[PDB]
C-alpha cells in the first residue's frame, strides 16, 4: 500500500529562520488528500494543513503546504519558538489512510560537549542483590552521543538501557542517562567500572570511572 | 467547541481485549467520520479505523482486521474502540479524532479534533511501588551532579520532585525505561554548586500513585 | 474511498 516517507528525519534550524519539511508518497495521492499535523510532547497532534494547501481556522498564516503529487512541503516562513515540534504528514486519498514517520524540527545552536558523571550503586541497592551503575551526560548538543560501558576494560552490551530528555527550553541542549544492570554476584567480582562518552563536542572520548569499594 | 473525552488508561493482560470509549459533544456527530489513531511510545501515529455513525459505516486498516472493532452510539454520541488478541505491540496511547467541518458544513476528511488520549499498556506485572536509590556525588570533585534512581515499579507513571519543589533549576528527570523484568525504571538528577554539597541538604521526592507510594530519600556524599 | 463518504451525504442533505 502507499508508504509515506518524510525528510529529513531531524531538521535543526534557528528561531526566525525559514523551514521546509518534505513528505513523499510511494505512489501518487489522488486529489491531493494530504494533511500536515504538529505534535508537541505529551499532546495529541494538531492539524495544520489539509487538502494539500488548505489551512484550517486558527492555524497562523506563516504555515503553508504545497505538493501536487508525491512531494508535499510544509513551509514555515518564520519559525517562532512555539513551532519547534514533531511534524507528521498523512495521506487520505484512498480508503486506507497512513501517516509518515515524522520530521523532528528542533532548535539549532552552538556545539556543546556533555558533562559526564558516573554513579556507583548504593549500598542499599546492593542489599537487594542487583547493581545499577548510572552514567549521566549533561547539557550537550547535538543529540547524537555514544555511551560505552567497560567493566575491567571489558565492553558491555545487552545489560544497559538509556534515555534522552526533550530539548531544553532554556539552553537548547539534551541530556542522556544510561544504566548498566548487573547481578550483585557479577558486581564485586570486578574492580574498575567506567563509562566512555563519544560526542561531536569532544575532541576524543571522555572516560569516567570508579574503583569498587573505594 | 467540539470536544472528545476518552475513558481512562488501563493495563490489560496479554491475550485479552480492551474497549476504549470517546464521548463526543460540541456539535454535529452523526454525519461525520470519527477515526481511531494510536501512537506507541517513541513512535508516530498509526491510523486504525473509522466510523460514520449515521449508518455505522466502518473502515478498518488491513493490519488490524480480525482484531479491531469500531462501534458508535448515536443516542449518546459516543464512539467505541475494541481491540482483541492483545500483545505488547499494542501498548500505545489511543486517540479518537474527528474530521473537520469547514464553512456551511462540508467534511474536511483531515482529523481536526482530537481526544485527550487513552494510555493502554499491555503487560503482566502487578502494581508495585518503586525502590528509590541515591545517586551520590563522587568524592573525586572536579559543579556537582546528584540524583535518585527509581527502579522496578509498574505501571507508569512515577513523578519526581527535589527538595519538596524548592529545587527546580538544573533538574532533569528522564523518561522511564521498561526493564527485562517487565518493571519500569527512571533516573532524576540535578546539578548544584560543589561548595553547597557540605551545607545544603538535597532530598528527592518520588510518588508512584498506582501503588499509593511516596518516599523522600536524602542523598549525600558517600 | 471511505473518507469521502461523509461528503456524499453532505451533498445529499443539501436539498433541491
Amino acid at each position: 500500500d502507499v508508504v509515506m516517507t518524510q525528510s529529513p528525519g531531524t531538521l535543526s534550524l534557528s528561531p526566525g529562520e525559514r523551514a521546509t519539511l518534505s513528505c513523499r508518497a510511494s505512489q501518487s495521492v489522488s486529489g491531493g488528500a494530504l494533511a500536515w499535523y504538529q505534535q508537541k510532547p505529551g499532546q495529541a497532534p494538531r492539524l495544520l494543513i489539509y487538502d494539500t494547501s488548505s489551512r484550517p481556522t486558527g492555524v497562523p498564516g506563516r504555515f503553508s503546504g504545497s505538493g501536487s503529487g508525491t512531494d508535499f512541503s510544509l513551509t514555515i516562513s518564520r519559525l517562532e519558538p512555539e513551532d519547534f515540534a514533531v511534524y507528521y504528514c498523512q495521506q487520505y486519498g484512498t480508503s486506507q489512510s497512513t501517516f509518515g514517520q515524522g520530521t523532528r524540527l528542533e532548535i539549532k545552536r552552538t556545539v556543546a560537549a556533555p558533562s559526564v558523571f558516573i554513579f556507583p550503586p548504593s549500598d542499599e541497592q546492593l542489599k537487594s542483590g542487583t547493581a545499577s551503575v548510572v552514567c549521566l551526560l549533561n547539557n550537550f548538543y547535538p543529540r547524537e552521543a555514544k555511551v560505552q560501558w567497560k567493566v575491567d576494560n571489558a565492553l558491555q552490551s545487552g545489560n544497559s538501557q538509556e534515555s534522552v530528555t526533550e530539548q531544553d527550553s532554556k539552553d537548547s541542549t539534551y541530556s542522556l542517562s544510561s544504566t548498566l544492570t548487573l547481578s550483585k554476584a557479577d558486581y564485586e567480582k570486578h574492580k574498575v567500572y567506567a563509562c566512555e562518552v563519544t560526542h561531536q563536542g569532544l575532541s576524543s572520548p571522555v572516560t569516567k570511572s570508579f574503583n569498587r569499594g573505594e | 467547541e467540539v470536544q472528545l473525552v476518552q475513558s481512562g488508561g488501563e493495563v490489560k493482560r496479554p491475550g485479552s481485549s480492551v474497549t476504549v470509549s470517546c464521548k463526543a459533544t460540541g456539535g454535529t456527530f452523526s454525519t461525520l467520520a470519527f477515526n481511531w489513531v494510536r501512537q506507541a511510545p517513541g513512535q508516530g501515529p498509526e491510523w486504525m479505523g473509522g466510523i460514520v455513525p449515521l449508518f455505522s459505516i466502518v473502515n478498518y486498516g488491513q493490519k488490524f482486521q480480525g482484531r479491531l472493532t469500531i462501534r458508535a452510539d448515536k443516542s449518546t454520541t459516543t464512539v467505541f474502540l475494541d481491540l482483541s488478541g492483545l500483545t505488547s505491540a499494542d501498548t500505545a496511547t489511543y486517540y479518537c479524532a474527528r474530521e473537520g467541518e469547514g464553512w456551511f458544513g462540508k467534511p474536511l476528511r483531515a482529523f481536526e479534533f482530537w481526544g485527550q488520549g487513552t494510555v493502554i499498556t499491555v503487560s503482566s506485572a502487578s502494581t508495585k511501588g518503586p525502590s528509590v536509590f541515591p545517586l551520590a556525588p563522587s568524592s573525586k570533585s572536579t559543579t556537582a551532579a546528584l540524583g535518585c534512581l527509581v527502579k522496578d515499579y509498574f505501571p507508569e507513571p512515577v513523578t519526581v520532585s527535589w527538595n519538596s519543589g524548592a529545587l527546580t533549576s538544573g533538574v532533569h528527570t528522564f523518561p522511564a525505561v521498561l526493564q527485562s523484568s517487565g518493571l519500569y525504571s527512571l533516573s532524576s538528577v540535578v546539578t548544584v554548586p560543589s561548595s553547597s554539597l557540605g551545607t545544603q541538604t538535597y532530598i528527592c521526592n518520588v510518588n508512584h500513585k498506582p501503588s499509593n507510594t511516596k518516599v523522600d530519600k536524602k542523598v549525600e556524599p558517600k | 474511498n471511505w473518507f469521502d463518504i461523509t461528503n456524499w451525504l453532505w451533498y445529499i442533505k443539501k436539498k433541491k
